[PDB]
């Protein structure tokens, strides 16, 4: 089960200045980037074109190329339309793609946020507001849904193009998506709290616990999964302990990469 | 507005006088406009690389700054973030 | 300019078909609409094309649109005098009110009417209030006749004009000449190529 | 779904304030002001998304816009210049892409009003000889001595406008082409059947709507103030 995410972020400082930047993810691996400065979308993996033919990708990049320019003006105009209800600075985020399930099954989404709050989605054959959205959004929704051409296209992107594109991506990218990188571990203390540092593992699922032999130490607090630059993960676990008690304390790590032989460290 | 959370950590186990990479993970902020600096003994390191900005399911932004460093007994490294949400810029120091 | 029309102007005879081009660079190109505009008047919409490769008709008007080529033509079939007008191309850049319309500068069409029964004359007409003043009316000439200005600049002569008595399916050309006098109708169009059969009543 | 503009036609001087109005009763949120000059397509001046809102278009300089209500949208020329001589179009629309256009407003802006003059109108009656030869009867109308050329000539029979059998000079002619601010003449023809003209209960009238000064324009000459007005000529049928 993989989720394909096209995340768009657009800022508008005033009536004239704006920028739009995008990133694309398949699971937790970046596949494309399209910065405001670039006329074209960049592949970040060799297999980022997926199983698309060159003509097909050109046709697709072009669509987006036009959308970026269209989107910018539309927002600026929608601001003109609502004013002085809203005003700059303005922040719009889109999240679009599909979640792929076994065999044939998939489910597409397109979610819009305004000033960091989720307010709009494409659903079915039209745009609609979600619970909590402010009523003024009804005029933009009414305006956006008037555009039959945009509707048909967005419908085509979500129902057809996305799942098809992603099935191809998963084939082309099998090597990377299924890669196994081993974690490396080290130990440290702070004025006493012990820290088991676990770094460099892929994929994300990992097990990390402090142990006195077979006894599993509660009070072990794992933090968040932090990313490295090389597309592996970093995680650490802290255990709270009394001063003069580190004797016999181990850190045990399990991961799919290690294949059975756990990492055991001692202080 | 939302406050940035900053986390400094190394890629490989740190060894004195031994080349490594230092990561600065900056998360949880809004709006996206941010200014991130990686400091050595208080001075800006040049040639600092940035991942593209992205955001999580909760709509909050994140970005990864990283740079090559050599840890030594005597050098201090930091990450310095300026954002609208804060009056003053926030400095998080690297500690093993 | 993002919308271009060709030809700039054209003259056709009644009954003849014509084709009008529109080429554009507008992006994106949601729809294209053709307007008809009588001289001195407003913009009547003829058709609006919307699909990638689209075809529309409206009586004697038909039209195509090819979005790959960014090109559209307007065919008028069997032209009538009333088709005389400026024809205008418009591309709209959105499918909503968020759009801007991009206008061509228009194509000017003139239709020469078929004069079935030429019976050319020069008549004298009197002022309803004033038995003194008069005009000379040169009428019922076919369209292979030209009206020119007089030698004397004290003699005013207007260019030909075609009237249509819709009720009778009858059309006619005429032109008017008057002057502040010794001035007479028999001598009024001397500086024009008028037919040898032109009627000059006593 | 229609749109109305007023005035239809306006003669103005340099430095004057000119107001062009647009009215729509369609409850459309959005309105739009365009100008048309030969050799360009319509160009957008200003527009509005609703009451109290006004937005710059492509060529906003020299124009203010005013949207006091859903119904009205105004184009304001504080200091009119000759370069604002044009035909101005208003349009309105809802959320859809269609714009419904008004009938257009012609404006002429002169440097000076010193020569403005209403026309003299004369109706010339059908030739007995034409009647005899064709069984048709042509009336001729003549409008002479007017400046500037902003006139609308129309024919009326028994108080109702007629369009059938009518032809009017596409353009007026200059009465003294040598001169700087030459006065104009213009002719029109109305052709009917002999038996229609021979009916003494048929009232024929040629009517010229002249566009000239307003009751608010200053007039300093001795002769009568050449205001916007109708001058007409008139004759009855006869056997
Ligand atoms: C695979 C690589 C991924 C690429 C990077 C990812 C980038 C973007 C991901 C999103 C995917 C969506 C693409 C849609 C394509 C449509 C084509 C097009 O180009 O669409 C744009 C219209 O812009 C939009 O669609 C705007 C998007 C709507 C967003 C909703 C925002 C909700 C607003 C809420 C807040 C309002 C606040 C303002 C008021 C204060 C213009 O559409 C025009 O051109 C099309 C092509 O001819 C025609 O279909 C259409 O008829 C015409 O109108
Ligand atoms: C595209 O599919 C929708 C229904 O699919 C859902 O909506 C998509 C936007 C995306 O979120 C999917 O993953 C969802 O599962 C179709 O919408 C239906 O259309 C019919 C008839 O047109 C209508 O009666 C229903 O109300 C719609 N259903 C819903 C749930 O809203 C749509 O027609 C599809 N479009 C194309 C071009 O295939
Ligand atoms: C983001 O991208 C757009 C398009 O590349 C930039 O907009 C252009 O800005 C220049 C001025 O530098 C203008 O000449 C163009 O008219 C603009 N192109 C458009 C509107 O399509 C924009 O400046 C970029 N933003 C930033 C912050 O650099
Ligand atoms: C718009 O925003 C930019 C960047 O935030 C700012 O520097 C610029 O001055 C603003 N433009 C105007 C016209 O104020």
């Amino acid at each position: 089960n993989y989720t394909f995410r096209c995340l768009q972020m657009s800022s508008f400082a005033n009536r004239s200045w704006s920028r739009t930047d995008s990133v694309v993810w398949l699971g937790d691996l970046q596949t494309h980037r399209w910065s405001n400065d670039s006329a074209t979308i960049s592949f970040t993996k060799p297999w980022s074109q997926g199983k698309l033919s060159n003509q097909q990708w050109e046709k697709l990049q072009h669509m987006f190329q036009v959308y970026r320019v269209s989107f910018t003006r539309d927002i600026q105009e929608l601001v003109k339309m609502m004013s002085p209800k809203e005003d700059y600075p303005i922040e719009i985020q889109l999240s679009a793609g599909c979640e792929m399930y076994p065999g044939n099954a998939s489910e597409s989404f397109l979610h819009v946020a305004f000033q960091g709050k989720y307010v709009v989605r494409f659903w079915g054959t039209s745009w609609q507001t979600v619970p909590g959205a402010p009523s003024w959004l009804d005029l933009p929704i009414k305006v956006l849904n008037a555009d039959q051409g945009t509707s048909a296209t967005v419908q085509m992107l979500l129902n057809d193009t996305c799942p098809l594109f992603v099935r191809g991506l998963l084939e082309a990218g099998k090597s990377d998506l299924e890669k196994q990188e081993k974690p490396v571990a080290w130990l440290s203390s702070v004025p006493r709290q012990l820290v088991c540092h676990v770094s460099g593992f892929y994929p994300k699922p990992v097990w990390v616990m402090w142990m006195r032999g077979d006894q599993e130490q509660q009070g072990t607090h794992r933090g968040d999964f932090l990313p490295n630059a090389d597309e592996t993960w970093y995680l650490q676990a802290t255990l709270d302990v009394e001063a003069g008690e580190e004797a016999g304390l181990a850190c045990r790590v399990k991961h799919s990469s290690l294949g059975g032989q756990d990492i055991i460290l001692y202080w | 507005q939302k406050t940035p959370q900053i986390q400094v950590y190394s890629r490989h186990p740190p060894e004195n006088g031994k080349p490594n990479i230092l990561n600065c993970y900056v998360t949880q902020f809004h709006p996206p406009h941010i200014e991130i600096q990686m400091l050595k003994n208080g001075k800006k390191i040049p040639k600092v690389e940035m991942s593209d900005m992205s955001f999580s399911k909760d709509w909050s932004f994140y970005i990864l700054a990283h740079t090559e460093f050599t840890p030594t007994e005597t050098d201090t490294y930091a990450c310095r973030v300026k954002h609208a949400s804060m009056a003053e810029p926030k400095t998080v120091y690297w500690d093993r | 300019t993002q919308v271009e029309q060709s030809p700039q102007s054209l003259v056709v005879r009644q009954g003849e078909n014509c084709v009008l081009q529109c080429n554009y660079s507008v992006t994106p190109d949601n729809h294209l609409r053709w307007f008809k505009q009588d001289t001195g008047k407003g913009l009547v919409s003829l058709t609006v094309l919307v699909d990638q490769k689209d075809k529309t008709s409206n009586g004697r008007y038909s039209a195509t649109l090819d979005k790959d080529a960014k090109h559209s033509t307007l065919h008028i079939t069997a032209t009538l005098l009333d088709d005389t007008a400026t024809y205008i191309c418009v591309v709209g850049d959105r499918g909503s009110a968020l759009g801007r319309l991009h206008f061509g500068a228009g194509t000017q069409l003139i239709v020469i009417p078929d004069i079935q029964n030429p019976d050319p004359a020069v008549y004298q007409l009197r002022d309803s209030k004033s038995s003194d003043k008069s005009v000379c009316l040169f009428t019922d000439f076919d369209s292979q006749t030209n009206v020119s200005q007089s030698k004397d600049s004290d003699v005013y002569i207007t260019d030909k004009c075609v009237l249509d008595m819709r009720s009778m399916d009858f059309k006619s050309n005429s032109a008017v000449a008057w002057s502040n006098k010794d001035f007479a109708c028999a001598n009024a169009f001397n500086n024009s190529i008028i037919p040898e059969d032109t009627f000059f009543p006593s | 779904a229609a749109v109305t503009q007023s005035p239809r036609n306006k003669v103005a001087v340099t430095g004057g304030k000119v107001t062009l109005s647009c009215n729509q009763t369609n409850n459309h949120n959005n309105m739009y002001w365009y100008r048309q000059d030969t050799g360009h397509g319509l160009r957008l001046i200003h527009y509005s998304y609703g009451a109290g809102s006004t937005e710059k278009g492509d060529i906003p300089d020299g124009y203010k816009a005013s949207r006091p209500s859903q119904e009205n949208f105004s184009l304001i020329l504080e200091l009119a210049t000759p370069s604002q001589t044009s035909v101005y179009f208003c349009a309105s629309g809802d959320e859809g892409y269609t714009q419904y256009f008004g009938p257009g407003t012609r404006l002429l802006v002169l440097e000076d009003l010193r020569n403005v003059t209403p026309p003299k109108v004369s109706l010339f009656e059908p030739s007995k000889a034409e009647i005899s030869h064709t069984q048709k009867a042509t009336l001729v109308c003549l409008a002479t001595g007017f400046y500037p050329d902003h006139v609308e000539l129309s024919w009326w029979v028994n108080g109702k406008e007629v369009h059938s059998g009518v032809c009017t000079d596409p353009q007026p002619l200059k009465e003294q082409p040598a001169l700087n601010d030459s006065r104009y003449s213009l002719s029109s023809r109305l052709r009917v059947s002999a038996t229609f003209w021979q009916n003494p209960r048929n009232h024929f009238r040629c009517q010229v709507q002249f566009y000239g000064l307003s009751e608010n324009d200053e007039w300093t000459q001795d002769r009568a103030k050449p205001v916007t007005q109708i001058v007409s000529a008139e004759a009855w049928g006869r056997a």
